[PDB]
DNA sequence: ATCGGATGTATATATCTGACACGTGCCTGGAGACTAGGGAGTAATCCCCTTGGCGGTTAAAACGCGGGGGACAGCGCGTACGTGCGTTTAAGCGGTGCTAGAGCTGTCTACGACCAATTGAGCGGCCTCGGCACCGGGATTCTCGA
DNA sequence: TCGAGAATCCCGGTGCCGAGGCCGCTCAATTGGTCGTAGACAGCTCTAGCACCGCTTAAACGCACGTACGCGCTGTCCCCCGCGTTTTAACCGCCAAGGGGATTACTCCCTAGTCTCCAGGCACGTGTCAGATATATACATCCGAT
């Protein structure tokens, strides 16, 4: 089980911050947040490395490039923002999406963007022209939360309206349509490391892994609680395999990714912990919370 | 089952690695590459129309080849004209070597295929069983590793793609004893599985290692024989699947799609065009998706799950 | 020995000997192709049953007399045959 | 195998009507083919009308009734005639 | 007790027995009548009679001995009732009679 | 000066001809090769009496001369010389053959 | 062949109807290419059960506030469609059916398959006769001139 | 004629059993393989006070025997107690199954349980008629009072592989000590001799002019 | 009591009904007469064959079963009358 | 004003009313008559059933209606919307009735 | 001396031992294979269920219960196989099938 | 006079495909009438090709060759399954 | 191309009913059981027709090639045909009444059925030879430009 | 329109095999009893047909008249006929293998035929609603002015 101890508290976002990423090398800690603003940290001392603007309304997502170099920034001005890391210049900004964006995320080879947006339809966006390439009537509610597979050649897709839905990207072909005999409202999925299995979080204190083969959940995690806000889910890997997570009771939950037993609660955040963020390489977890909070704090344990 | 209005007098196609572009001739001589769903470029690549078309392994480079016997290679990018080249007895084909983007293969219409390199402007002349076929066909392999060349008479040799020593050889045949032309030779990009489309309008698909294993000048026969027993309609051109189990065949006579399956070998299903439209190309998307051009038209033909 | 395509081994010369025979002056193009089909169509019926008749003959080879009834079934009755 | 015709009767009847006529066997065959003809369609005809009657027994009057049922005008009416003729002529030995 | 042919006493050429024996085994009915055979064979005589002589008029304004199947076929097409008769029936090597249409000839 | 009759005339001739003529005019063999690839539809590799498959031809072309003739009387009533498909058509539909 | 024609069935449910947001009641099953009369339009397939297992399966749902998806099969038998079934579930109904309910018999096994009572066009919304017995009150909106106004 | 039974005691009569019902006479136990189905015993009651025993020798949890009564009428396929002639327990929780509606005024059921059955029908509910079931001998409480007229006979239905049997008085296990019910088998013997004296009858009058039977009383 | 010219008994509005109702627009005269003789000639068939039944049955009345067997043997069948 | 139908119109209705009627089109009496006329003249005094000269009215219009349907549709390859008797002769001619 | 009918025995309705009495009467074959009657009348079992379903078809197609002989020409006319079946058949109380032409529409 | 005919049978199978759709005399008498005649057709067939056969008995074999011989292609095939169902029903006796 | 008016047609309603679904008692065809023969089925044998191929020929098919001939489109007119309204007329209901003739039963008898004994009319098979088919050549007659 | 030329008719002569005639060699035709029975026939009904006659009326015949398709004529295009040439594969003749077709001889499973009994079918009554019919109504569609 894990001892995760807080080692860094970082903030600075005048709103609630949305996301927190860590750096594919592990190097940088992305925040975005809701003032328009995105921040750089140091991701093992917490020295903050710098402000990124340009995005004219609030940010509800930030992602990396697989080669730390690039940031897409999906902001509620209903535009992506493609930025360079090192310079912080706005390499790129995608229109299109007619109305609020509230996820993105880069292909596994970097060269490709998918876009969630409140239009409830998923945008499929080149790189180095920032051009739509696609664009999907995916879901019948707002996009939570959208995510590559582990090669790029599906895309999973979560919103609202409590569908989870994996798609073809050669095609946007809708491969196949999670469903768990309700309509629990999705606020956030991705795929599994392996490419196998889908953790998908639904706004009733609940998450879910599922089998992609099988097509059926596989694991259930509850004991924390999410009913409203878009919290993240992120695979411990480092050291034990664990299943982290944020929760509106201020926690930052850790289960067991097999046994799905809580490992570890991680209390410090005075407001809802909005986003997490597991390092790739370190036993350190990101955990941000919202504005009665506005902090981010680093944990590191030894397993 | 779904067409493109952006796009006019195709007239070739080719699917990029992944699936994800497609470069289409046009009979004013241009490439339209177009996106899986608006076009990504327009390269005027000829004053004649492009009839054949092969992307690079990267997916930077695309082979083209004109009528007026002007074969170019281009950038995706940018599409600049990289090397131009010209020969006699109009090229049938181009393509692109599988795991050499800088080699590359060209059928002509009269002389034997010549495999050329973009690094050096020289040229191998494949050799020829015959002599005297003039009308041979050749295709690289699924990994680039051996050249298979279809005389008009039937006659089938493998090379291996460096040293064009003959690798193996035989004659197929119309049953009772005579030839057929080879109208083409297409490969798997999964597998070793290949097959041949004839003169007879019968597909006879092979296992590659078969035809090594049995050497030169011998009996090999098919993975499968297929045909249209019921209308005996030629084949202007047919595909595999992008895995390699399913096979489809284009009726130009009467512009539909056959598909069967590899294994067992059953015809899968039947596509209807417009009976006024003359079939002329047919792809199949790499990794359900059937891309046909028409009349210069083309239409897609996905194929969805139960769900949606 | 799969046979094929002898429907166009019907000539038009042959066809058009026929209509002669009929007495007919001026004929068109369209017409041969579509004479064939209904050719096989008409033939399409009768073999069949014919065959048929072989079908309970049990035997493998065909005879004039199962064509015979199948005229005769077929309402066009031919003499000289048994 | 023992094949039965008629031939030999048309060759006699020809004789009676034409005696210095040849044949086609072709036309033999054909007028033979006739006969068989005939006969099943008046044997036929006299079963079914027999059947209507309920009749199991088929005798000279369905022969004749079937026959102008069949045969035209003065053809039917010859052939009445002469079957009759030939039924008296039987009958009277 | 020597045994004549009972188309003798028929005085007819074709063969009754033969006749009969086609009907025993024609399965028409549980018993034939006696001269049942007798009386459609004298019509079949009399019907054959009727077309060997027109095939013979045929021939003969032909100036053929050997009687080929146009003749007869042309004179089925010559008799209208033997015609109604055999219009359902084909013919082999019959051929048409010859027939000229009106608007077909020239001018 | 080459001379050409006028049109019909040579067809005419052979109209009469072929009135006068009794034998086929079909070639042998292609009428064979049709009928058995028509066999192997409803069973393969099925054998066939000469005689049968005379039958068979004879019978045929008798058909054929007959909507041939009949079609001509048809464009007859058509008023024209020139045969229409739409004649054979309509001739099958009043022969029940619709 | 019913088992043909119930295979063709199964080949071409999943592209020859949709389910979509209905005019009738929330979603509802329309139909995507023109269904002639008679002809095969949608198993209503799941779980094949007796009929003395019906009760506890429902009042299992009952304990679980989960709503019943059971159409009798006959006397004996009943397809229940609540945890496992098909797009069949979303079939309103309507007092003027273009559909009908039909129990078939395949190699043994009985399959309850909604054929189209007449020629059914695409777009349409696909309804039959629920033939639920008469209660002591649901409201139809099936906006049928004959409409009984209730289905019991 | 006769109407010889072909049985050594007192058994599940082979002429009323469905097509889909198995039998082994090791223990005359009876089995199925799809859905329910019914059998019945040789005999048949009509008057007095009775019992039986049901031993169960198989219940997995997909397998739930039902054990009771039934007048004719009833349908050898149906589940005992889909219709009003028939009362039945469902041997999963003892719960009395009669019009197919189940009614939790019963004991619980055990899966290896031996299970009494008494009965009495007098010499619109037949007067002073009840029903009672035990188990193993223990009161597990009366089933039904309302019995509607008619013969009634011991009926066993068959769900999914059940494997139930039932036995007669001379070989119980917990029997009650009354002098006036009768086992399975006496009745059995007594309607067998019934029938009998129904053949002599229907004979007599048929073959010979006249009858005539005593005090009517018995 | 000997008839006649029953035949124009058919009136030329019966005539134009019947051939409206085979969906005709225009006719001309010359047709009915000639009608009425094609029915006559006809009908001239079915009766005499029918009475030739009748002749047969032996019987002076004419009942249906003989048309019906007429139609029959002229293949023309018809249905609902036994 | 008075008004008139264009021609063909009523008469169109009236096909259509036909096609939707299927009873008979003809005078009970008339046809009777008429058959008996004929009937005498193969035997005198005959008798009839009902039934049997319905039937010989119905299966008559039903072959009448056949040959106008079939006449028609000749005419129409005859281009004309007219009938000419020719029509209905070759149309017999056709159906054997030559 | 349990009784059965061979109908019961096949399951079905028309009379196998009345159509086998009928056949006998037919004089048709000397000895008969039992099971063709029930074949034959299985055959007609079928046809019957089509062409009576069809006919209904078109009843309850016009509202009417009780099927009238047009209700049966209408569907006789419709299928291929069965007008094939009964080309050169007639119905009593028949009509015609709906039919206009393309020239007959003015324009 | 006992008259035999169908209309029990046809009314029994009408049932059987419509217990609602009712049935009229006429067009009853027209079905028993059709019936008669397909009978007699496959009747008339079967003998002809027994005979053919020169086998004095018609068994099943013959009902189903002249069946084929009789219907529009998928008809009959729908139709010999029955049949077979039939004798197999029958021979399982 | 539209609108207004005329008219014709699909609808709801009411009730009448007579076909029609339904139930009976009584009849006999169908089922059930038993016996025989022998049609049918199987198998080994023979034959022998067919299906296959091979090479040479050319008459025949393929193809091209004007080009006059008619399919066809259009265009004038006019006569014949729909139509709506007159008129008069047999058609139909219906109900009456007689019986001629179907339509049924009961004989009794001639009449094939059938079998057995007998065989010669007829049929497969074998010469044979003469109208007939083919050919070449001469004379006749249609036809297309004067 | 009188010739040139071309396709044809006819004549004599050649050679052939099918038409025919005759020959062994039966089995199927005849003959003669013998028997059960199909129907021939007589003799009854009764009913359906046949005719009578009256009453109502939808229907039929004819008129007038617009009008519009049928028809007749012209000019065009194209296209199919006719002829020339080139290619080919049907044919034809021969060979050969076998695989099926036909045959015969056993063998016996199935059906015809018989007898028994009754139960489903059939004639026959019996209420009774599907739909026929009529009416007023609301909708569709043509035809002419605009």
């Amino acid at each position: 089980k894990p001892n995760y101890a807080l080692k860094f508290t970082l903030a600075g976002h005048t709103k609630a911050v949305s996301s927190v990423k860590f750096s594919p090398n592990g190097e940088w800690l992305a925040s975005s947040s809701a003032d328009k603003l995105i921040k750089i940290w140091g991701a093992y001392d917490g020295k903050f490395e710098k402000t990124i603007s340009g995005h004219k309304l609030g940010i509800s997502d930030v992602a990396w490039s697989s080669d730390s170099n690039l940031l897409v920034s999906a902001s509620d001005d209903k535009t992506l923002k493609i930025w360079d890391v090192s310079s912080g210049k706005c390499l790129k900004t995608l229109k299109g999406h007619s109305n609020y964006v509230f996820c993105c995320n880069f292909n596994p080879q970097s060269n490709l963007i998918v876009s969630g947006s409140f239009d409830e339809s998923v945008r499929i966006w080149d790189v180095k022209t920032g051009k739509c390439l696609k664009t999907l009537p995916a879901h019948s509610d707002p996009v939570s939360a959208v995510h590559f597979n582990r090669d790029g050649s599906l895309i999973v897709s979560s919103s609202y309206d409590g569908l989870c839905r994996i798609w073809d990207t050669a095609s946007g072909q809708c491969l196949k349509t999670l469903i768990d005999d309700d309509n629990p409202p999705v606020s956030f999925v991705k795929f599994s490391p392996n490419g196998k299995y889908i953790l998908a979080a639904t706004l009733d204190n609940t998450l879910k892994l599922w089998d992609y083969s099988k097509g059926k959940c596989l694991k259930t995690y509850t004991g924390h609680k999410n009913e409203k806000y878009c919290i993240f889910a992120n695979f411990s890997v480092t050291g034990g395999k664990w299943i982290v997570s944020g929760s509106e009771d201020n926690l930052v939950y850790i289960w067991n990714l097999q046994t799905k037993e809580i490992v570890q609660k991680l209390q410090g955040h005075t407001d809802v912990v909005i986003s997490t963020a597991c390092h790739p390489t370190e036993n350190i977890i990101a955990s941000a919370a919202l504005e009665n909070d506005k902090t981010i704090k680093l944990w590191k344990s030894d397993c | 089952d779904g067409t493109l209005d952006c796009i006019s007098m195709a007239l070739t196609c080719t699917f990029n690695r992944w699936g994800t572009l497609l470069a289409v001739g046009c009979n004013d001589g241009r490439i339209v590459i177009w996106d899986f769903r608006g076009i990504a470029k327009i390269i005027s690549a000829h004053i004649h129309p492009v009839c054949s078309l092969c992307w690079s392994r990267d997916g930077h480079k695309l082979v083209s080849a004109s009528t007026d016997n002007i074969v170019s290679q281009w950038d995706v990018l940018s599409g600049d004209c990289d090397q131009r080249f010209r020969f006699p007895s109009p090229i049938l084909k181009v393509q692109y070597h599988p795991r050499d983007q800088n080699k590359v293969l060209v059928c002509p219409m009269k002389s034997a295929p010549v495999m050329l390199t973009l690094s050096d402007s020289k040229h191998v002349v494949l050799p020829v069983d015959d002599d005297s076929d003039l009308n041979v066909v050749a295709s690289f392999d699924r990994r680039g590793e051996y050249i298979y060349t279809g005389n008009a008479k039937g006659k089938i040799l493998v090379l291996k793609t460096d040293s064009q020593d003959l690798v193996a050889s035989f004659r197929v045949t119309t049953g009772t004893s005579n030839t057929t032309a080879i109208k083409s030779i297409e490969f798997a990009r999964k597998g070793s599985c290949f097959l041949i489309n004839t003169a007879d309008r019968i597909i006879r698909v092979y296992d590659g290692r078969e035809i090594l294993t049995c050497g030169r000048d011998g009996e090999p026969e098919p993975m499968q024989k297929l045909q249209d027993l019921v209308n005996r309609t030629p084949w202007k051109k047919c595909c595999f699947s992008g895995d390699g189990e399913y096979i489809v065949a284009g009726s130009a006579r009467q512009h539909a799609l056959y598909i069967w399956e590899k294994s067992i070998g059953n015809l899968v299903k039947i596509l209807h065009g417009t009976r006024g439209e003359l079939l002329l190309d047919v792809a199949w998307h790499p990794v359900p998706i059937i891309a046909s051009i028409s009349s210069g038209v083309v239409s897609i033909w996905a194929q969805n799950q139960v769900e949606n | 020995k799969v046979l094929r395509d002898n429907i166009q081994g019907i000539t038009k010369p042959a066809i058009r000997r026929l209509a002669r025979r009929g007495g007919v002056k001026r004929i068109s193009g369209l017409i041969y192709e579509e004479t064939r089909g209904v050719l096989k169509v008409f033939l399409e019926n009768v073999i069949r049953d014919a065959v048929t008749y072989t079908e309970h003959a049990k035997r493998k080879t065909v005879t004039a007399m199962d064509v015979v009834y199948a005229l005769k079934r077929q309402g066009r009755t031919l003499y000289g045959f048994g | 195998t023992r094949k039965e015709s008629y031939a030999i009767y048309v060759y006699k009847v020809l004789k009676q009507v034409h005696p210095d006529t040849g044949i086609s066997s072709k036309a033999m065959s054909i007028m033979n083919s006739f006969v068989n003809d005939v006969f099943e369609r008046i044997a036929g005809e006299a079963s079914r009308l027999a059947h209507y009657n309920k009749r199991s027994t088929i005798t000279s009057r369905e022969i004749q009734t079937a026959v102008r049922l069949l045969l035209p005008g003065e053809l039917a009416k010859h052939a009445v005639s002469e079957g009759t003729k030939a039924v008296t002529k039987y009958t009277s030995a | 007790a020597k045994a004549k042919t009972r188309s003798s006493r028929a005085g007819l050429q074709f063969p009754v027995g033969r006749v009969h024996r086609l009907l025993r085994k024609g399965n028409y009915a549980e018993r034939v009548g006696a001269g049942a055979p007798v009386y459609l064979a004298a019509v079949l005589e009399y019907l054959t009679a009727e077309i060997l002589e027109l095939a013979g008029n045929a021939a003969r304004d032909n100036k053929k001995t050997r009687i080929i199947p146009r003749h007869l076929q042309l004179a089925v097409r010559n008799d209208e009732e033997l015609n109604k008769l055999l219009g359902r029936v084909t013919i082999a090597q019959g051929g048409v009679l010859p027939n000229i249409q009106s608007v077909l000839l020239p001018k | 000066k080459p001379h050409r009759y006028r049109p019909g005339t040579v067809a005419l001739r052979e109209i009469r001809r072929y009135q006068k003529s009794t034998e086929l005019l079909i070639r042998k063999l292609p009428f064979q090769r049709l009928v058995r690839e028509i066999a192997q539809d409803f069973k393969t590799d099925l054998r066939f009496q000469s005689s049968a498959v005379m039958a068979l031809q004879e019978a045929s072309e008798a058909y054929l001369v007959a909507l041939f003739e009949d079609t001509n009387l048809c464009a007859i009533h058509a008023k024209r010389v020139t045969i229409m498909p739409k004649d054979i058509q309509l001739a099958r539909r009043i022969r029940g053959e619709r | 062949p019913m088992p043909m024609r119930f295979r063709h069935l199964k080949k071409t449910s999943k592209e020859a109807v949709g389910v979509y947001r209905s005019p009738i009641h929330g979603r509802g099953l329309f139909c995507k290419r023109n269904i002639d009369a008679g002809e095969m339009v949608i198993e209503y397939a799941g779980i094949v059960i007796r009929s003395i297992l019906t009760d506890k399966r429902e009042k299992y749902y009952d304990s679980k506030g989960i709503g019943c998806y059971m159409f009798r099969i006959d006397d004996s038998e009943v397809v229940d469609a609540t945890m496992h079934g098909n797009a069949a579930r979303f079939i309103n109904h309507s007092c003027e059916p273009n559909c009908y309910s039909r129990v078939i018999n395949i190699d043994g096994q009985k399959h309850i398959v909604i054929f189209a009572m007449r020629k059914i066009y695409r777009g349409e919304e696909l309804t039959y006769d629920y033939k639920f017995p008469i209660e002591d009150k649901l409201p139809c909106n099936c906006g049928a001139k004959k409409c009984r106004k209730f289905l019991n | 004629l006769y109407r010889a039974c072909l049985y050594e005691r007192v058994l599940l009569a082979l002429h009323d059993r469905a097509p889909q019902l198995k039998i082994s006479d090791d223990r005359l136990t009876v089995v199925g393989e799809k859905g329910y189905s019914m059998v019945r015993a040789s005999h048949g009651v009509r008057k007095g006070a009775w019992y039986f025993e049901i031993t169960v020798d198989e219940m997995p949890p997909d397998t739930a025997a039902r054990l009771g009564w039934s007048q004719p009428l009833g349908n050898l396929q149906a589940p005992l107690g889909y219709d009003k002639f028939s009362y039945s327990w469902r041997s999963k929780k003892g719960t009395k199954f009669h019009q197919s509606i189940g009614k939790h005024y019963s004991s619980g059921y055990g899966q290896g349980d031996v299970l009494g059955f008494y009965i009495n029908l007098p010499e619109k509910q037949t007067p002073h008629s009840e029903i009672i079931f035990y188990k193993n001998g223990v009161n597990q409480g009366v089933a039904y009072k309302d019995i509607f007229e008619g013969v009634y006979f011991p009926a066993i239905s068959l769900y999914k592989s059940c494997t139930v049997s039932i036995n007669f008085g001379p070989c119980f296990k917990y029997p009650p000590k009354d002098l006036t019910y009768r086992p399975m088998s006496d009745m059995g013997w007594g309607a067998v001799v019934e029938h009998t004296l129904a053949d002599v009858l229907y004979h007599v009058e048929t073959e010979v002019d006249g009858r005539r039977s005593p005090p009517w009383e018995p």
